């Protein structure tokens, strides 16, 4: 099995059907999709092949180094219900391939050169197993929903958000006066937008003095700690520490950090968030170009857990009303990667695998992206307590102003938790309540008559396979 | 003048009688029998030329011993060694190393001293052959 | 227009068909498959309305900014010809929108929300067009094709390189004698795997000492100057800077770099090579997540002109005939973005705009792979001589040793060049002329018996649509 | 787990060995051996080199290395310390040592014993063929003085380096750390 | 020992009939053709001794073999070779280079190692010749 | 290989005429003269072997060359050279710096190439002789 030539990687030792796992192993599920005349076998052996120790032709320096630890292993095949051309392939890793706390080389062998083969149709990462032996090397978030929470001295309901709008345009003068206009109302947070850095009409460091002023003169007229996402995103790192180490200077709470800008550079945050005792918020912009299609990329609950691995605080897990692409059973399945210290195995939520997290901190998600005060018994229902809500236009797009629309979202939120603590069910009678809070409070009776009808219902893409 | 770099070095040269029961050693064992040979004895020099490839499944000290005779006619003034090579979980690294055939007379190293800073030298080990 | 209410993106000013983009804009194409009842103008203007400055609904605050400038116009919208329901669409954004000198800034804005949309079933982003006004702020690749060849002397054909074999299980000692082995046999490069980083069987450290005594001993012996391509890809940046300063200690000629670390960090490096006088190479590790479906995701040759601009000197660009997909009309789009200074509009390369870099750095592509001596003469006909050919495979699988296969390439490669500038056609002779030379050259004859019929043929997913 | 920190050996003796052995109902109380989980090794670095990384570095196999600890203990000076190593390297041992008492006394200086050692490890190299060493002695006060010590040592080149085990868990640690991202062997 | 700087060094030794094809090549995409020589063929050494001015308008491979011919002539034991340059807007400089004739034997290179900090090399390449 | 070293060294070889015409110049504006001799002409070097004490005060050109006579006499193959030196309130400096008898066949120069950090590279320069 040494000699010069092409072997099949079935033939030269990939697939095990005997074999079973051991307790220090990395899992990994591939829904793969094989070409006409791929043989499902063959197709699970050649993402196991590629993946660890593996190349087209047998070489002779495989006989120095002890190659049957070394190898990835699958170990069963299953065809996925519902689809007639279409498998579940599980890998075996062993962690004598893996670097001790670092995401960049996790991928860099799992999902490295696999999507890219002839031999495969379409390849989709589902859920990925960690051991316990590979979760305590790495640090974890800065503080947790725990350590949060008793920052800021909020208990007892979801935390209320606003993205300031317009996205881009607004100078430093005004940007802050949106901020003050929010934080006031009623809300616990503002934040900037995504694309937001250092544009030519407002730089970033007059940015950050003006919604810092903000800030403080709504901390003193509400009594409560108020808090603005700044963002730091740069093009290098260099940039980057600088306006992290502003930021900290000014006396902010929590900074905001895009995903685009890497694992290796989301990493390096987390270390000096931890350093200095900050809050970080992820915020995921381009995601939805390798998690959407359910069929190939990479399914978000997968993402969540190298993010939990990562440290990040704050992680948009998605709104299953909202305006963006979500399905109730899956996206309750990102809240229970990023929340639950042990999750068991559920196939209607999406978990394959069972993880144990062993104390690393949890994650608080964040529900984000066309939502209103007509929406707030739907979200109470299906998530919790521990969560963020964000309401961009359903705040400032408020006729009567930006403070009456903080008030509107605060006693829509403050009614809903309160009939829920008292053993009225907020799923049936959930309408009737907002409307006998609207009798007292008039930005509420407002908000609901702009946005009762507009509601965003389509076809989820990313849905379940077991319903 | 001697290089003693390797093992049985203070020990007169090994005859084929006892380079064949020290072979029978590593391949009992279990390990690959390679030959390297080199005309530059530089201490921390790593790479020597390899005479083909190691012999990995050979359960025969025989076998071994005339490849030796043929490296020894091919480079009759170079420094031909054996290496035994270990293949287990942990280990992955060359186990037993000694040279069988040394050239009719040893080169010597000159050592050259360059002046850093303060009293500290650099010093470079240079063959004379 | 500024009254609260929810209302259509083409009535809020988005969608203008007599609109003609100027000089100073970034034009972007989006394939756009919209949902059962979305009209493609309407799925057009949801693109170019989140993508800069948009939200579900009307805010009061955008009549303090000008909102007529900042806005992005989707300007017109064509059918695909083959495919029934989807359309191409041209979104022009302003320079206003974007950071000066940040790739991370750029792809927060264009593909930061606009996939994850309900409306639309699949995106997908073609091409890109960047203004004068904006290629000038970055500072491009390192060294280039020119500044590279005249670092290592070497002119008139493709740099060889070879993958070192197996990808994990090597410790320091014996890794450096299989890169031994092949450069003194006849190959330019040796390299590292992209998961090989810091493992527990072989320190990094360790690696980078061995490999240069074994490129040192190479050049003395054959008297060119050799390079091993070092891994530097680390969880932390502080980890990452620490293993490249080493790597400048050593000596060392160009340091390789995963895709996977992100844009800010790229950057990052590539003012630090300029700094220090290194090449930086690019592994492109799990870009096949979202570049191999045809119908989702973003194309490479997008991804290429990024890489571009941030600076890099060697990417990955795929091969024809190779192991990995890959079009050969579709592949010479992405060898004509990295290395001509202008390409004109071409639609079976899929060229879509006409792209003037205006003095930037030549990027020298990569072909790798699945590939070997018999397919020499194909590689050489469809892209050129400033390109690197990498044979992982092809090299230490050779029968005889790594340094007969080293001999085998380097014999293959030069009998080609000396055939083609003669006057010879290389594609239908390009057979014999190999066999002619394996007359004198006995380990090319051993490498041509082994890999023969042994060729890689599949149907490829990323194709044209206009063939 | 919960109890113990990631990557510390004072947290995980603070714990175990704490104040359990000085208890007025046990008479005497002795710890026999422990065990670690797979997930709490991890956490640590481990050795610089190990047996596999030190015997490439030193091209010496298939029997132990040889070692003799300079005599007398405490006495010799600088000059005379370094032609006891010379003797003692060119004879046929691959390894000279430092006294673990010796480190900065009024009869002899550190730094002028360093510069000594290196000129007769490097005249054995030389006259021998093989890759000589000297364990010196980085023993300090403060760790101020401990890393100078180091610094010096790695800027003559020299393959390997002791240490005492009274400098304390906490300050090992810290060596550990320096020596793989120097290269240097931790005796 | 062969030193293998530049193009179709692997091959056999190029023939008059064979390098008047490569330079027509050279030539007709529009080529200046220059011809440089050395006793020093050190890697990275970038300046070779050139013989005369570059042939920048010569649209006659013949005319590039009788200036070769007279360098041969006057340097017998050097190492020729031909550069060709290419005068585009984005190149601007060499596209081929090939040795076209090397001495009788060539010289080896020997390898000095300066031990610096930690266990770091500096690395001395040096011609015998 | 001609080594360049000083002034006149393009011109061709002075003769004793030309000298004592040279010296006459530097004897007329006040100068001191004085012959340096050595074997090791490297570039940079300050410090050549002074014949005998400066000639401070002397009014006659013709003394100077008796002296130049008896130290071609003592060394018949080093490089020997006349250095005017002035004596002012600002220069206290050499002036004048020529080569007036240098050996049968120069030296030439050995250039060795250290790879250091980077693509950075320390040259040394060594006399073959
Ligand atoms: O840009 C936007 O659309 C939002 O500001 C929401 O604004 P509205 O509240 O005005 O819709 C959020 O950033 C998205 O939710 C991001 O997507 P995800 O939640 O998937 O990260
Ligand atoms: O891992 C591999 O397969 C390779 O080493 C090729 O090895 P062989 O030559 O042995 O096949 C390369 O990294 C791929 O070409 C990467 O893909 P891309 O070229 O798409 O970046
Ligand atoms: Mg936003
Ligand atoms: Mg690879
Ligand atoms: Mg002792």
């Amino acid at each position: 099995r040494y000699k010069a030539g092409v072997l099949k990687y079935a033939q030269m030792g990939y697939w095990d059907g005997d074999y079973v796992p051991k307790d220090t192993d990395v899992l990994a599920l591939f829904r793969i999709t094989p070409q006409e005349g791929v043989d499902p076998v063959e197709a699970a052996a050649a993402v196991a092949g590629e993946s660890s120790t593996a190349t087209w032709t047998v070489v002779w320096t495989d006989r120095l180094t002890a190659c049957d630890s070394y190898r990835a292993k699958a170990y069963r095949v299953e065809p996925v219900p519902g689809t007639p051309g279409q498998y579940f392939c599980y890998v075996a890793y062993d962690l004598i391939l893996f670097e001790e706390g670092s995401i960049a080389n996790l991928t860099a062998s799992i999902i490295g050169n696999v999507f890219s083969f002839k031999p495969l149709k379409a390849a989709r990462l589902e859920d990925m197993r960690f051991p316990v032996a590979y979760v305590k090397t790495y640090k974890g978030p800065p503080t947790g929903i725990v350590g949060e929470r008793e920052r800021l001295d909020k208990f007892g309901k979801p935390l209320l958000g606003a993205t300031t709008k317009p996205k881009l345009g607004l100078s430093g003068k005004n940007y802050g006066r949106v901020v003050y206009e929010g934080l006031k109302g009623g809300l616990d947070f503002m934040k900037d937008d995504e694309n937001i850095n250092s544009q030519p009409f407002m730089h970033w460091r007059d940015r950050f003095l003006y919604v810092m002023e903000a800030v403080n003169l709504a901390s003193a007229q509400t009594g409560e700690v108020k808090g603005h996402y700044l963002n730091i995103t740069a093009g290098t790192m260099e940039e980057m520490y600088r306006r992290a180490e502003f930021a900290k200077s000014l006396g902010s709470v929590i900074v905001m950090v895009d995903l685009i800008i890497g694992y290796t550079a989301i990493q390096s945050i987390s270390e000096w968030c931890r350093q200095n005792d900050m809050i970080l918020h992820m915020h995921r912009a381009g995601h939805g170009t390798y998690t959407r299609q359910k069929n190939h990329g990479i399914s978000f609950r997968v993402i969540a857990k190298w993010l939990r691995l990562a440290g990040v605080d704050h992680l948009h897990c998605g709104t299953a009303v909202g305006k963006l692409e979500g399905d109730p059973l899956t996206v309750q399945g990102y809240y229970n990667v990023c929340r639950e210290p042990f999750n068991t195995v559920d196939l209607p939520r999406g978990i394959f695998f069972e993880q144990d997290w062993a104390d690393l901190r949890k994650v608080m998600p964040v529900a984000s992206g066309g939502i209103h005060a007509g929406q707030m018994h739907q979200l109470l229902s299906l998530f919790g307590d521990d969560v963020v809500l964000q309401f961009g236009g359903g705040t400032i797009g408020h006729p009567m102003g930006i403070q009456a629309g903080a008030t509107a979202n605060r006693v829509a939120l403050e009614a809903m938790v309160l009939a829920r603590n008292e053993g009225r069910n907020i799923d049936v009678e959930g309408p009737e309540i907002l409307r006998a809070a609207a009798k007292w409070c008039k930005p509420l009776e407002a908000a609901l008559d702009t946005w009762g009808n507009i509601t965003f219902n389509y076809t989820s893409t990313d849905t379940s396979d077991f319903v | 003048m001697r290089i003693t770099q390797g093992c049985f070095s203070f020990l007169p040269d090994l005859t084929d009688e006892q380079i064949s029961a020290q072979v029978d050693y590593c391949l009992g064992r279990g390990w690959a029998v390679s030959l390297e040979h080199t005309d530059d004895p530089h201490p921390r020099n790593t790479y020597w030329e390899m005479w083909g490839m190691p012999m990995f499944d050979l359960r025969d000290p025989k076998g071994v011993m005339i490849e030796l005779d043929e490296c020894r006619k091919a480079w009759p003034g170079r420094y031909i060694r054996i290496n035994a090579f270990d293949s287990t979980r942990g280990f992955e690294t060359v186990t037993m190393s000694f040279i069988v055939n040394r050239p009719e007379v040893e080169p010597s190293l000159r050592m050259e001293r360059t002046e850093v800073d303060g009293r500290s030298i650099r010093y470079t080990h240079s063959i004379v052959r």
